[PDB]
């Protein structure tokens, strides 16, 4: 119902960041969650998703081997651990929820996600 | 506004899809129900619904999507115990459900 992210910031190339999103408010059950990113001046693009129970995950091509999505079902939180970042990973990162999907991880389509956080900025330098 | 409507799918030799009020008060465990939320179509079948009702439910959901939404709507199948959050956001918490009738 309510999503709030945290953990972004400025990081050196090759560095790591851990984003987290808090699910608060009226929730009646578990639901699908995913992470998207909006590069400066571009559109939102799929990064990773995770199923209601946290048992199944799905990753975009650019995220394979580098990022890990997880969730803590007790706290109602999902996290995106981002390792070995490079400058074109610079974006606002949004956690989104697909409240309609009964099973499986999220799809890679933005329009399947109806609930969105406010986003956390992620800048990857080049020094 | 996006549509919100609920269809009771009930029968055996003859299965009918009847529009009923959008409420858990319309549900029972022996029929299937289609909660049409416009961009999302929820196909829910009671634990005691029969094969004719389940097949009719699948036909009704695809009919709404393909013929009333230009093919551009997701059909989501759930069963008792797997209802998705958006269904509970519309109807409220699930209560006990009565048995269906002949």
């Amino acid at each position: 119902v309510q999503l709030q992210e945290s953990g972004g910031g400025l990081v050196q190339a090759g560095g790591s960041l851990r984003l987290s999103c808090a699910a608060s408010g009226r929730t009646f059950s578990s639901f699908v969650m995913g992470w998207f990113r909006q590069a400066p001046g571009k559109e939102r693009e799929f990064v990773a998703s995770i199923s209601r129970s946290g048992s199944v995950t799905r990753y975009a091509d650019s995220a394979k081997g580098r990022f890990t999505i997880s969730k803590d079902n007790a706290k109602n939180t999902v996290s995106l651990q981002m390792d070995n970042l490079n400058p074109d990973d610079t974006a606002v990162y949004y956690c989104a929820a697909d409240l309609h999907r009964p099973y499986g991880p999220g799809s890679q389509r933005t329009d399947d996600y109806d609930t969105w956080g406010q986003g956390t900025q992620v800048t990857v330098s080049s020094l | 506004v996006v549509v919100q409507r609920l269809f009771q799918v009930k029968g055996r030799r003859v299965v009918r899809a009847t529009e009923v009020p959008v409420s858990w008060e319309s549900f029972n465990n022996g029929n299937c129900f289609i909660l049409d939320l416009g961009n999302n179509i929820h196909q829910w079948c009671g634990s005691n619904s029969n094969r004719y009702e389940r097949l009719k439910a699948t036909q009704v959901s695809k009919g709404i999507r393909d013929n009333e939404r230009s093919g551009r709507a997701r059909v989501h199948v759930s069963e008792e115990g797997t209802e998705p959050e958006a269904m509970l956001q519309v109807l409220g918490p699930k209560p006990a459900l009565p048995a269906g009738t002949e």
